[PDB]
């Protein structure tokens, strides 16, 4: 649908918020998220901690003001018009139905159904420490996948951070692990439809055909470069020391 | 072994100076002669330290503290006096990048040796804990100090130091491994 | 004199974002942080002054909105010292403005000391960063000393920048690049579509070389150079596909 950009700049401060707020698992540091929400891709420019209170001792019990956003957007606007409210974040890592209520607050404040944002404040597992949701209906809410933009400005200072194949395999288990269990979970959790929804694509395997040969046929040439790959080695470094040592081992005049 | 004190006497505190830091320089500058032999004056200075230890964030004091906080472990080096460590420990903990720096050293100097792990904890603790570059930094030294010849011992902290995101622990770890393994090569180390 | 500036890369990028788009204008606004003992320029944050249709000035600073924020920030728990000044200086190594100085200079008043952060958002985008912070005067120095007491201190006079974040966002950063399995193997196992090219690419390598080798019969293009770098680039990329099959 409108699946969305992600601003690391957000992501960072977001945890600072979590940090700043000293939010803990008891809590989720919540706040605006900013961008412009029109397109079938939405962007996250920015986001703002909404000074907030959360109580799950009573689910619906929690405290927040909008009027931040009120004054906020003003400045935000005054900062940039393109702030236009896309939605909001919280810590998370997970939902709590009161979110729904909370979600709807922003509905007043957003063009579309606004955008939830989960964060993993511990960034624990994997790609994203994050989920973004839009409500729905039998309610619906949903995660459309999202990701980063450029923000090379980001990417550059980013560059100042960090500092081939086997990984690619490694996830191999992962989904499968849960997956079968996830059945057995829901199986023996409810011992839904979506599981069968999965079930079909399963045969999408043992699918392989003598089209396999193509592979073999293909792989051949792949190797043809072999004699060439190291041929230049074969020729290159070997006849290189014979011209430097004969020069040298014999150099040896006086 | 006498005059140097008398040499510092005009620039000693209480003889004032042009600068408090000039006035501070003697403090450190003292034990240069007296290293190991000026412990008293040192402790005396430490008293003056201890005097200003829990207070007086004056840079002038800080230096005065620091310059003393320098000269203290200077003579106190190799001399294990918790006080040296201790009195600094808060002087340290007083978090004067000026002062607490020397503390990060003299304390080590005190326990330079096998030292004590608890300092090590705390040092290592303070390191990450205490918020300053150098104060955090010099701690690594004191670690390395009080990790001396210990070799296999500090390896954990070394590993911890190794494990440091930061230089400073990793940083000192090398020195630690040195003061641990200095002289004799541990190839692996 | 060797002074330790520390940035929230957030604030850094925040500025960048603000600054990157800020072209033409030098972006303006707060610089949130502190000074830990000496030397220590901390930055948690920063922010845009809203557009100045009067442009960057000592004047165009509005402390209203900061407080507004700062309140909401205080409400956010967001609080710092305003540590100086950061602007977007297209094609400017140079220095920002004596104004900007005076601007800051009026302001570093409000601190022990402040910065004026040079940014060329142009030259920033390079994949490396372009940036500086002046605050032109000292106490003595790292203690520089003389020209102040001799009066007439003017210069670029940078400060020494740094910044810190965490391994935390680092992950969340390096999270850049379900996932891998969905993201990786299998997600770019597309090769065979190009086998022709993959051939032809490899095919073309051949010719280039008989050529190259030939010259053996001076300086680079050398008969035994691009050979490998050429027939070596199609070797791997052609082996990774095998993982899928």
């Amino acid at each position: 649908h409108e699946k969305v950009t992600i601003a690391p700049l957000v992501l960072l401060s977001a945890l600072d918020h979590y940090e700043r707020t000293q939010t803990k698992e008891n809590k989720r540091c919540v706040g605006v998220i900013l961008g412009d929400a029109n397109s079938s891709t939405i962007r996250v420019t920015n986001s703002f901690a909404l000074p907030f209170e959360e109580d799950e001792k009573n689910s619906d019990v929690w405290f927040l003001d909008h009027n931040y956003i009120e004054n906020m957007n003003e400045m935000c606007k005054k900062i940039n018009a393109k702030e236009k409210l896309i939605g909001w974040y919280h810590s998370g890592p997970k939902l709590r139905a009161s979110d729904l209520k909370i979600n709807e607050l922003f509905k007043k404040y957003t063009q579309n159904n606004p955008l939830l944002l989960i964060v993993d404040v511990k960034q624990q597992g994997v790609g994203l420490p994050t989920d973004a949701y839009v409500a729905i209906e039998e309610k619906t809410f949903l995660h459309l996948p999202c990701t980063i933009e450029a923000e090379e400005a980001e990417e550059i200072g980013v560059e100042h951070l960090l500092r081939i194949r086997l990984t690619n395999q490694l996830k191999s288990l992962k989904g499968l692990q849960s997956k079968l269990k996830d059945v057995v979970e829901y199986l023996d959790k409810v011992i839904h439809t979506i599981l069968g929804k999965l079930q079909d694509v399963f045969n999408l395997n043992n699918l392989q055909k003598a089209l396999t040969v193509k592979t073999n046929d293909e792989l051949m040439v792949i190797y043809i470069s072999n004699l060439v790959r190291s041929i230049i080695a074969f020729d290159d470094l070997i006849e290189n020391k014979i011209q430097n040592k004969k020069i040298q081992e014999q150099r040896v005049k006086d | 072994l006498l005059e140097g004190k008398k040499v510092m006497a005009p620039y000693l505190p209480g003889s004032r100076a042009s600068s408090r830091f000039i006035k501070g320089g003697s403090l450190y500058g003292l034990g240069l002669i007296y290293a190991g032999f000026g412990r008293d004056t040192t402790d005396y200075l430490k008293n003056i330290i201890v005097e200003n230890s829990g207070t007086s964030g004056d840079e002038d004091v800080d230096v005065l503290l620091h310059g003393a906080s320098l000269g203290i472990g200077l003579a106190a080096m190799g001399s294990a006096n918790i006080e040296v460590y201790e009195a600094l420990k808060e002087v340290l903990y007083n978090d004067s990048a000026t002062s607490g720096e020397a503390a990060a050293l003299g304390m080590g100097l005190c326990m330079l040796g096998t030292g004590k792990p608890e300092a090590i904890h705390d040092m290592f603790t303070y390191s990450q804990e205490t918020q300053h570059g150098n104060i955090t930094r010099g701690l690594a030294v004191g670690l390395a100090l009080i990790n001396y010849g210990r070799q296999e011992l500090a390896d954990d902290l070394i590993t911890k130091m190794l494990a440091s995101d930061e230089s400073l622990l990793r940083y000192g770890g090398a020195f630690t491994i040195a003061l641990a393994y200095a002289g004799t090569g541990n190839n692996s180390a | 004199t060797k002074e330790t500036v520390y940035i929230s890369s957030i604030a850094l990028l925040k500025m960048l974002k603000h600054g990157r788009a800020g072209v033409p204008m030098e972006v303006m606004g707060l610089m949130l942080g502190e000074f830990v003992d000496d030397y220590t320029v901390n930055v948690v944050d920063v922010f845009a002054m809203p557009q100045s249709g009067t442009g960057v000035s000592v004047e165009a600073v509005d402390d209203v909105f900061q407080a507004k924020m700062m309140d909401m920030l205080k409400q956010t728990g967001r609080d710092q010292m305003v540590v100086g000044w950061y602007h977007s200086h297209p094609g400017f190594g140079c220095w920002l403005s004596s104004v900007d100085v005076n601007t800051q200079k009026s302001f570093e008043q409000l601190n022990s000391r402040a910065v004026a952060v040079v940014v060329d958002p142009i030259q920033s985008v390079k994949g490396k960063v372009v940036i500086d912070a002046f605050r032109l005067i000292d106490t003595g120095a790292l203690i520089n000393i003389q020209a102040l007491i001799h009066g007439l201190n003017r210069h670029y006079y940078s400060l020494n920048i740094d910044y810190h974040k965490t391994a935390k966002e680092t992950k969340m950063l390096m999270n850049l690049h379900y996932e891998e399995k969905e993201e990786s193997n299998l997600a770019a196992t597309k090769s065979m579509v190009k086998i022709a090219e993959q051939y032809s690419k490899r095919i073309e390598e051949e010719k280039e070389l008989t050529e190259e080798e030939l010259k053996t019969r001076v300086g680079r293009q050398d008969p035994k150079k691009h050979l490998s770098e050429t027939a070596d680039e199609t070797l791997e990329n052609n082996i990774v596909s095998v993982l899928t099959a």
